[PDB]
């Protein structure tokens, strides 16, 4: 696939963090009961 | 025999009996059980009599009352009399407390062989022995001069309110002392906003000895006369001088000093002491030495004696012996006189216990716990030798300037060291041993700049020294006239300072120029006098009563009338030019209780061309620093604007987010105003904040005909929810069906139910007068299904009944956001609970 070298590590800058997520999430709910969503 | 003691408090009640034992039943009678009418359940005359209740035409006919719950406590205690052979009266030692006595004495009766009263300065064992065992009677003098103060305050409250209703604005208030406080208040606000701030500059010079050491100087003479520059090029001009200048010391200056401990507390000293060290205004500070003197550990907090038992002198002296030492004592004890006039029967406000340390006292909050530090520590301090500072001021020349240091440095420190000050004074530093002539060597100098400060603006605790000054009020009073003065909102009091709204001025000046004698500080200082000679029994209650209201009374006919034949000038407007925006025309300012405010003059014109549109407007608060400190009054007056017409300064008020608006402190007798799209400091409304649930803004607490309500600040957004019974927010209503068939229970409304944050619950359709709320039951649900909104419908699915066959209650989890289930027997839940969980009811134990 992506024919990769190496592996490399390091620590996460907040910044590098924010730019993987796609949003925030910002309270404790899961799942409705009612209908099966989120 | 078992004998019953009538307190107060109910913690008076608890820590009287860890004395009295188990011959003695102690009964709390919490507060005033019979008081003067309050509420409403030539014939104005008979109605004016009846609301006070008092018919001073008819010597002072009282018809007292007993209030809506008081009638339970007075069963009991007319039980326990009929059970109990000595009836002991056991109030505080006030006027207050005698009041209170004579009261229950009267309700219960039996009067002449049945009651003793009781009097002790401290619940403490030696204390209360000694006060049991020889009784008082009661003292029908100090009976009587409670009941004429009331009476005074009752009639001039009752017949001054209407005249300023019809006169100046309806919702107002007066009150005898409280008018004389407002009146001190509105004179230094007058006062300072006349204050204009001048100029003046300060130099300040660094020195070093030959020695080594170093010493910094103030400098105040300049070709000698006081050296006090009026600008800054003048001063860069000084400190050119003095920089090329060579400087001696030419002034060598020492002498012994010693510093006396400050006396006992009495009340009004107590408060400014906690004001000043701790921050407690009044309220909280006669709050918590209310609850230390219950507690049992403080003398009576109403006092203005400064006297001290020997027990207390003999006690206090035997800790320092001990503790301290003889150096500490000293020979002799520290006398303290108060006033003349001053209840020398009693004691000033000390410990009960002087070895009971401030930590110990367990049942104590951690604030009343610092309140009982503070009088430990004066207490203990007032007998302790004086302090012994040496002082050494220094005076330095130079060409045509002279310069000064003044320093002291402390050698005995015996009530200084229990009473340690917050912070050291600019002499509290330690100036070196210069010799006389001695020589300098020069560091570089600094000029200040400064403005003359106006008069400071009242601390509760400084209105309440001025007050004792004057004589206006007693201690007892003292925390009802602060308190009063904001209740009815003539002063405002904000960075801990005093503060006079617009309407207790325009009062202020309507009371004095009708009512110039009530108004007067001298007379009513006499009127208290009056009264503490009717305690003394000097004098009779009932002829100062009709001496004072004969006089009030030519003085309100005199008022009532047309203000050409000299009665009370209306609330005339000032005028000022901004479009109404129902009508374009020009724009007044006026006040109201409510506030102060922008009408147009339509208001006046009869129905056909009358204009009810008005303006709300928000005045600036002023943001004192306190890391300016005494600068930070000074650049508040400097922050101001003055009036164009007149050197009064100006205050400021909000009318757009583009627009302010000043206008001047006299209004409205001056009538400038003025008008600027810059916009110094804003605020806004609030109330219970809650979130519109619609569009996400702000939403605020209102009342009307829909009575406790929320509504949404957004004005494109109408949104309104409702306050029910318990609980916070407002649920909105979305399904407010006005279910006609469930029935109130505590009125004869219908129940309607709404929707909110807080839940689904029912309320009466008149929330506003029934306030009535109730959750509702699954089975009624069940029964007006059909009324239900679409979403709603899924409660009535719920099981109506638990595994043991109680009924059960809608109920709303928070923590979770959701509506459950839930049975209850005997009003207590059974643990019982069913939820939603994905289309079916899951029941199960809490
Ligand atoms: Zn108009
Ligand atoms: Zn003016
Ligand atoms: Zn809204």
């Amino acid at each position: 696939t992506e024919e990769f070298d190496a592996i490399k590590i390091a620590l996460a800058s907040p910044d590098m963090i924010r730019s993987w997520s796609f949003g925030e999430v910002k309270k404790p709910e899961t799942i409705n009961y009612r209908t099966f969503k989120p | 025999g078992k004998a019953l003691v009538i307190v107060e408090s109910p913690a008076k009640a608890k820590t009287i009996n860890k004395y009295l034992g188990s011959d003695y039943v102690v009964k709390s009678s919490v507060g005033h059980i019979r008081d003067l009418p309050t509420s409403g359940s030539k014939d104005e005359r008979g109605a004016l009599v009846n609301r006070m209740g008092v018919d001073p035409w008819h010597n002072w006919e009282a018809h007292y009352e007993v209030l809506p719950g008081k009638e339970k406590v007075v069963s009991e205690l007319k039980q326990l009399a009929e059970k109990a052979d000595h009836i002991y009266l056991a109030t505080d030692l006030d006027r207050e407390g005698e009041a209170i006595a004579w009261h229950l004495r009267e309700v219960i009766g039996g009067d002449d062989a049945r009651y003793s009263r009781v009097v002790f300065n401290e619940i403490t064992k030696n204390a209360i022995r000694q006060a049991f065992n020889k009784p008082g009677e009661l003292n029908i003098d100090r009976v009587n001069a409670q009941q004429a103060r009331r009476f005074m305050d009752r009639v001039v409250g009752y017949m001054v309110s209407p005249l300023l209703w019809k006169k100046i604005a309806r919702g107002l208030s007066a009150g005898r002392v409280q008018s004389v406080a407002v009146r001190l208040v509105v004179e230094r606000e007058r006062e300072i906003k006349a204050f204009v701030p001048e100029e003046f500059w300060e130099v300040d010079a660094s020195t070093t000895t030959p020695s080594g050491e170093a010493l910094a100087l103030q400098v105040t003479h300049q070709n000698d006369k006081p050296f006090r520059p009026v600008n800054k090029e003048q001063t860069q001009a000084a400190v050119s001088l003095l920089e090329k200048a060579r400087y001696s010391v030419l002034e060598r200056e020492d002498k012994p000093t010693t510093s006396k401990p400050g006396a006992p507390f009495i009340t009004s000293t107590l408060q400014q002491a906690a004001s000043t060290r701790l921050g407690f205004g009044v309220k909280k500070t006669m709050m918590m030495a209310q609850r230390l003197y219950e507690a049992g550990y403080i003398t009576y907090m109403r006092t203005d004696s400064t006297n001290l038992s020997q027990d207390a002198v003999n006690m206090v002296r035997g800790y320092i012996s001990d503790n301290f030492g003889k150096k500490y004592l000293p020979e002799s004890p520290n006398q303290y006189a108060s006033k003349e006039n001053s209840q020398e029967a009693h004691e000033a406000i000390r410990p009960s216990d002087v070895n009971v340390m401030a930590e110990s006292l367990k049942d104590m909050e951690a604030d009343a716990q610092k309140l009982y530090q503070l009088i430990w520590r004066q207490f203990v301090a007032c007998q302790m030798t004086p302090a012994k500072y040496d002082s050494t001021t220094l005076t330095v020349g130079a060409g045509d300037f002279r310069l000064k240091a003044r320093g002291r440095i402390l050698r005995f420190d015996g009530w200084t060291k229990v009473m340690p000050a917050l912070r050291k004074g600019d002499e509290d530093r330690i100036l070196p041993a210069v010799n006389k002539g001695d020589a300098l060597t020069l560091v570089e100098l600094t000029p200040a700049q400064h403005f003359t400060k106006p008069p400071a603006r009242f601390s509760e605790a400084s209105l309440v020294k001025e007050l004792e000054k004057r004589g206006i009020g007693r201690p007892s009073t003292y925390a009802s006239i602060i308190s009063t003065i904001q209740d009815r909102g003539y002063v405002r009091v904000e960075n801990r300072r005093f503060y006079a709204e617009k309407m207790g001025e325009i009062v202020t000046d309507r009371l004095e120029e009708n009512f110039r004698e009530l108004m007067n500080y001298d007379f009513t200082a006499q009127m208290e006098n009056s009264l503490d000679q009717v305690a003394n029994h000097e004098a009779e209650w009932k002829a100062v009563l009709d001496h004072f209201f004969s006089d009030f009374t030519q003085q309100l006919d005199k008022a009532e009338k047309d203000p050409e034949e000299g009665g009370m000038r209306p609330n005339q407007m000032v005028l000022t030019s901004i479009d109404c925006p129902t009508c374009g025309r020009k724009m007044g300012i006026r006040t109201a209780s409510t506030g102060v405010f922008l009408g147009c003059s339509g208001y006046a014109l009869p129905p056909k061309e009358r204009c009810k549109t008005t303006i709300n407007l928000v005045p600036e608060n002023e943001v004192l620093n306190v890391l300016e400190g005494e600068d930070a009054e000074t650049n508040a007056l400097r922050a101001k604007r003055r009036c164009p017409k007149c050197g009064t300064a100006m205050d400021s008020y909000l009318i757009d987010p583009k627009r302010k608006l000043h206008v001047c402190g006299n209004n409205p007798t001056c009538d400038g105003y003025e008008i600027e799209e810059g916009e110094f400091r804003i605020k806004g409304y609030d109330g219970p904040i809650v979130e519109c649930e619609k569009c996400g803004s702000e939403m605020h607490l209102k009342m009307g005909r829909f009575g406790k309500y929320m509504a949404c600040t957004n004005e494109e957004c109408k949104n309104t929810r409702k306050i029910l019974r318990n609980g916070e927010v407002a649920p909105p209503k979305e399904d407010p069906v006005p279910l006609p068939e469930l029935p109130c229970e505590k009125s004869d409304a219908y129940f309607v139910l709404r929707d909110g944050a807080a839940g689904v619950f029912l309320a009466a359709n008149t929330f506003p007068k029934s306030r009535e709320t109730r959750a509702p039951l699954v089975e009624e649900l069940y029964r007006f299904r059909d009324r239900l909104p679409e979403k709603l419908r899924y409660l009535a699915d719920a099981p109506q009944q638990d595994p043991e066959g109680n009924k059960t209650m809608v109920r709303f989890s928070r923590k979770t956001k959701q509506q459950y289930v839930s049975s209850e027997k005997d009003g207590k839940a059974t643990g019982w609970s069913a939820f939603y969980v994905d289309g079916k009811w899951v029941e199960g134990k809490k």
